[PDB]
């Protein structure tokens, strides 16, 4: 049957019966311990596509998003090119016991978006929330906060950690048919070249392949980037962006900068695994700032960086009674290959991506963003289980609602 | 993507008439999802060399999940390498040469080579394909990624072949074998042409001693 949920940012949210049951299945077969289960993070959206000569995605049209909806200034962070991970740690089994209702004697844990425990190995995730617990020991987090627990959002490095399947079947699959294949055609045209249905020409092919070519190499570059070996706990990289819950608080008061701050001084410090997030602050309103923010995201884009989330400098703002995008991506030109295709920058290809929708994309994010920070409230304000429960749910059943998955 | 055909017996540039394609003229033929280009790197006295290069459309593919947009299917000889096969070599096909017939219609030494040919059975099945024909059959694999070993090794083969065959013969092996390796064609064209290059193989075909294995894989 239909499932109607109430939040505080939107007050009706239908959870339908085809996305309820596809819910359900990974649900009950994968997910951890729904106690531990307090939250789950939202999809994003990108923003309008650019008019600019060779490029999809630009900085501008995220900045114009917010200006045009009454929003002055905007937090820019790297988009680490991860996975999700939501972290939560306790400072001790007790703890997660009386506050949680957790009966496995773990203090903590490290999960997916989709509910699963992030790592196979729980003593490897035991290790990971207990190198977070020191941090926050040394910070004086605890006492500062004057709580026993904490719910991190972040992004856990490398993606090859979690993306080694999709590595070997389909992304290392083009790209070495690719290289080899349109290496053979350059030679063979070239050597075509040197020694000369509809007539075609020989050096415009031999033009159009040394281009293919060259794309695909860089498609190649574009995703290796994000992968290398992990042989211990010290080869991954945890970055966390948002402080969402302690005892009796969700931070969702709280701008950006603030959850940029904060994290930096007690989560980062001293502990090479835990890193900060590369940040800026722009005025949508003002030239230079905007000059500013273009630049610096061109820098990170062109040293690797898969791109940026833009974000309100709010946590949560509103046009009026509209609810407004927490966050909007803008990706680099170079790692989109790994998205649209190692070929999308081609005049004939990228063209016609202009055209793409964005409105349904939109639609979901806020109503996954609503239904999180409801789960988030409701637990923090001590409600039973399945009031928590209902809205991490119903993210689930929302995120298998079709969309364009290259967005 | 690539086929190239090879041809030594001076002169060489009778590999031209046989395959209705002046050695002199490139071209370009327009296919579902995109285009095949013929050429000819090489054409003397002493040796000419075919290509059929295909150009897909990723774009028009897709709009004909993440890797409905990214994907191989531009990059390998799938059964699309088989419909332009037809579209560019179909005359040669048939076994007609009006300006060649005596060649057209004897065994010539020939050598083709098909590059990432995609096959799950790996080596093996290539071998029990096109060796019964009568081909010298050379096999050469890849690496998905010589940066990351452990991913492992990819699924594709890039498959030379070398024998006394007649061109029609040896054009047509080709066509209907490609396909019995492509385990997603349906998926990409489905039903109408894959009946049309199965009909194909009324002769040989009922004779090859994987008729059950080809059969099954259509
Ligand atoms: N600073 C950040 N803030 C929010 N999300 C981030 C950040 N860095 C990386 N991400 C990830 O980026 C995703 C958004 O879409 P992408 O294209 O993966 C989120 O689900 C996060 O996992
Ligand atoms: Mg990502």
């Amino acid at each position: 049957g239909k499932k109607i949920i109430t939040t505080r940012l939107m007050s009706s949210i239908t959870i339908h019966e085809e996305n309820s049951i596809a819910a359900l299945e990974v649900m009950s077969r994968f997910a951890a311990d729904p106690h531990w289960l307090i939250y789950l993070p939202p999809t994003m959206s990108p923003c309008e596509t650019s008019k600019k000569e060779g490029m999809l995605e630009h900085p501008i049209e995220a900045f114009e998003y917010f200006r045009t909806r009454g929003v002055g200034k905007v937090v820019c962070e790297q988009k680490h090119m991860g996975s999700r991970a939501v972290v939560i740690v306790c400072k001790d089994s007790q703890v997660a016991e009386k506050r949680f209702g957790v009966l496995d004697g773990t203090a903590g844990i490290c999960y997916t978006r989709t509910g699963r425990h992030f790592f196979d190995d729980m003593q490897l995730e035991a290790e990971l929330i207990d190198r977070v617990r020191k941090v926050l020991d040394k910070s004086g987090f605890w006492g500062d906060f004057n709580t026993d627990w904490v719910c991190l959002d972040c992004e856990l490095m490398p993606w090859s950690a979690k993306a080694q399947k999709l590595l070997e079947e389909q992304y290392s699959a083009v790209g070495i048919s690719g290289r080899v294949v349109l290496d053979e055609a350059v030679k063979l045209l070239k050597q075509a070249s040197l020694n000369k249905g509809k007539n075609a020409d020989i050096n415009e092919l031999l033009q159009r392949f040394t281009e293919r070519s060259e794309m695909m190499q860089k498609y190649v570059e574009a995703y290796r980037k994000y992968c290398w070996p992990v042989n211990s706990i010290d080869d991954l990289k945890l970055a966390p962006f948002h402080i969402l819950a302690t005892e009796g608080k969700v931070h969702s008061d709280k701008n950006h900068i603030w959850h940029m701050d904060t994290i930096a001084k007690y989560c980062t410090q001293d502990d090479s695994l835990i890193m900060a997030t590369n940040h800026i602050l722009v005025d949508v309103t003002d030239a230079e700032s905007v000059d500013k923010g273009i630049k610096w995201w061109e820098d990170l884009t062109a040293s690797g960086g898969e791109g940026m989330v833009v974000k309100p400098y709010d946590f949560i703002v509103k046009n009026g009674r509209e609810l407004l995008q927490p966050a909007v991506k803008c990706r680099g030109r170079e790692y989109l290959r790994i998205i649209y295709g190692p070929e999308y920058t081609m005049d004939e290809n990228i063209e016609r991506l202009r055209n793409r929708a964005v409105g349904k994309k939109r639609s979901l994010a806020l109503r996954e963003f609503s239904l999180g920070m409801e789960a988030l409230e409701r637990f923090v304000r001590n409600e039973p289980l399945y009031r928590v429960h209902e809205c991490v749910f119903g993210v689930l059943a929302l995120e298998s609602e079709p969309v364009d998955p290259r967005l | 993507m690539i086929l190239t055909i090879t041809y030594t017996q001076p002169p060489a540039t009778d590999l031209g008439y046989l395959l209705h394609k002046n050695p002199s003229r490139p071209q370009t033929f327009e296919l579902n999802h995109g285009k095949a280009h013929i050429f000819y790197p090489e054409a003397t006295s002493e040796r000419c060399t075919v290509a059929l290069l295909l150009d897909i459309d990723p774009i028009d593919l897709a709009r004909g999940g993440l890797f409905d947009y990214v994907n191989d299917r531009p990059y390998v000889s799938s059964s699309f390498m088989s419909v332009a096969i037809s579209r560019v070599f179909g005359t040669a096909m048939s076994g007609k040469c009006k300006e060649k017939p005596e060649l057209a219609a004897i065994k010539l030494p020939l050598k083709a080579k098909i590059m990432m040919l995609p096959c799950k059975g790996g080596e093996e099945i290539i071998y029990r394909l096109f060796e019964p024909l009568g081909y010298k059959v050379d096999v050469e694999g890849y690496m998905l990624d010589e940066k990351f070993p452990e991913w492992g090794k990819s699924r594709y083969y890039t498959v030379s072949l070398e024998g006394e065959v007649r061109v029609r013969d040896l054009l047509n092996h080709i066509y209907v074998l490609i396909p019995v390796l492509d385990s997603e064609k349906h998926y990409w064209v489905g039903e109408d042409e894959i009946d049309k290059l199965f009909q194909h193989g009324e002769g040989w075909l009922v004779d090859h001693p994987e008729k059950e294995l080809i059969t099954g894989r259509y």
